RNA sequence: CUCGA
DNA sequence: CGTGTCAGTAGCTGTCACGGATGC
DNA sequence: GCATCCGTGAGTCGAGG
């Protein structure tokens, strides 16, 4: 009847009563996480809800099923996941913060070709635009301007030797 | 499952107990899942079927008193043959006291057993009777018993979700001008109470946002950059504190979604639910509430509001102080420089 | 942790 | 994967002034 | 109605660990 559905739970009510602080203890001790150990606690006694033959004999002791099962559980936990990560915080001191370089060797050189495309043909200067700022392919860019493949090919070849000649007219080192 | 903004809850004073009207130490045991509270109350079907409880409960109390009454005249009766059994085997007179002795104390215990029983049928009976919303029912047989012979006339609930409830069933209006009633003609000592009160109801009934958000559905994540995993030269890995927190929310979270799934025990799902509220609780505002979570070394991780906190904090640290082209160096008396 | 004004 | 005789923190108080919500 | 207790605050900059 559902009385029976609640006698079950009223079982374990009870074995909560006097295993839970005790486990609680037992794997705070282990762990030294007192938020690991409520884990581990929940954890055992949902396996002991899973197995009747822990909770069917009462003359056998079931705490110690229980402290067996909790130590299994704490050696999984410090395996490999474990291994790498738990090691440094970086709120913990002694630990070095990320830093990114600045920008002025590269403010610097996009100033330079800034310069060095203005002195190109609306068409190469189109092109180059296309190839390395848009990042689109031969097709892409024939596509695009209406114009044949090897058109692009071709001023891409010599808008990229247009550049290395102003560029080694003002000094840009190789 | 449902879980309450620690601000609004554990910082002071309580916005919960000031909207509520709920003492701090009383929501404190309502949402940890220590005692539950009624939500609801069908007043009406309880007045309509209170004679016949009343008879139910006054002929189960009789069958009670009858059945005490009863063993402990077979006990008494057993007690008297037995004294008289051990005179007619002529033993010492002190040896029947030693058993006269054992008899009263044996009928004591039963008279007690059954006293107990009255008394819970008495506070049973006591509870159901007056039975209104916001009650706190701190002991859990009690409860148990009320939802087992009651249950079709009241609704109460545990944990985060009963709250949330009871802020759907509050009128907002209501209990504003109920604080102006006091407030207009009171007693200072009383009064003082109910102004501090309004500052918090009244915020939220002209603002127009619902008082709803002081108990959270979903919770959200900081994008990573904002806390993030660097790689040590030894190999190993090094986090943000928050990540921690994040993955015990998240760790937790999911187990609740198998006790769910499995039907488990109101026991362990209930205590679940615990551990979720005190994980996002840590989340916000580690230390908050009781022991603050500790890292390896029992160090307190940081929270989320701990980003923002005194000299260390997001402010002082980096709003309000921050430069490039600088430097420094020693100082050294210069007599020829002139004053500018 | 330690030190400088 | 299965788990089944005792099987139970470290650490620590060697801060304090001050105000007001919390509580017997 | 009041003693209790909780939570708040407590210089700036710099060097090396």
């Amino acid at each position: 009847v559902s009385g029976a559905a609640a006698a079950e739970a009223a079982l374990m009510r009870a074995l909560y009563d006097e295993h839970a602080a005790v486990l609680w203890r037992y794997a705070l001790r282990l762990t030294g996480d007192a938020a690991q150990a409520e884990d581990v606690v929940q954890e055992t006694l949902l396996r002991a809800w899973q197995h009747p033959e822990v909770i069917g004999d009462t003359a056998r002791p079931a705490r110690a099923w229980l402290f067996t099962v909790a130590r299994n559980m704490i050696i999984d936990e410090r395996r490999s996941a474990r291994f790498r990560n738990v090691v440094g915080s970086t709120d913990q001191s002694g630990t070095p913060e990320q830093s990114t370089p600045d920008e002025v060797n590269a403010a610097l050189d996009r100033l330079l070709i800034a310069d060095a495309l203005a002195q190109l043909s609306a068409e190469h200067r189109a092109v180059i635009q296309r190839s390395y700022y848009r990042g689109w392919s031969t097709a892409q860019i024939a596509t695009d301007l209406g114009i044949a493949e090897g058109t692009v090919k071709s001023r891409l070849h010599y808008a990229v030797r247009a550049l290395r000649l102003t560029l080694q007219e003002l000094g840009v080192t190789r | 499952a449902p879980v309450t903004h620690i601000w609004y809850f554990k910082g002071v004073p309580s916005r919960l107990g000031y909207l509520l009207d709920l003492a701090p130490k009383d929501l404190e045991k309502i949402i940890y899942f220590a005692a539950y509270v009624i939500t609801s109350v069908d007043e009406e079907m309880r007045h309509n079927e209170l004679s016949t409880l009343e008879a139910e409960m006054a002929v189960e109390r009789k069958a009670v008193e009858d059945q005490r009454d009863g063993e402990l005249e077979a006990r008494a009766q057993k007690l008297e043959a037995d004294l008289a059994e051990l005179e007619a085997e002529g033993a010492k007179a002190d040896a029947r006291r030693k058993v006269r002795d054992g008899g009263e104390r044996e009928m004591r215990q039963i008279r007690d057993r059954a006293q107990r029983e009255l008394d819970r049928l008495e506070d049973i009976w006591s509870t159901f009777t007056k039975l209104a919303p916001k009650q706190l029912i701190v002991d859990e047989n009690l409860y148990r018993e009320l939802v087992d012979r009651y249950g079709e006339y009241f609704t109460g609930a545990m944990g985060a979700e009963s709250i949330q409830k009871l802020i759907e069933n509050f009128d907002i209006d209501a209990e504003a001008e109920s604080l102006r009633d006091v407030i207009r003609n009171g007693k200072g000592q009383k009064k003082l109470r109910a102004l501090k009160r309004l500052k918090v109801v009244a915020a939220f009934q002209q603002s127009g946002n619902s008082p709803m958000g002081m108990v959270l559905d979903a919770v959200p994540v900081i994008p990573p950059e904002l806390r993030p995993m660097v790689q040590l030269d030894g190999g190993r890995f090094a986090t943000s504190d928050l990540n921690d927190l994040y993955r015990r929310v998240i760790n937790r979270n999911n187990r609740l979604k198998r006790l769910i799934d499995l039907g488990a025990p109101e026991i362990i799902v209930n205590n679940e639910k615990r551990m979720l509220q005190e994980s996002v609780d840590a989340l916000f505002d580690n230390g908050r509430r009781g022991r603050p979570v500790t890292g390896p070394g029992n160090r307190p991780l940081k929270s989320l509001s701990d980003l923002l906190k005194g000299k260390q904090g997001r402010f002082r640290q980096n709003l309000l102080g921050k430069v490039d082209y600088s430097g420094r160096s020693v100082i050294v008396v210069g007599p020829q420089l002139k004053l500018h």
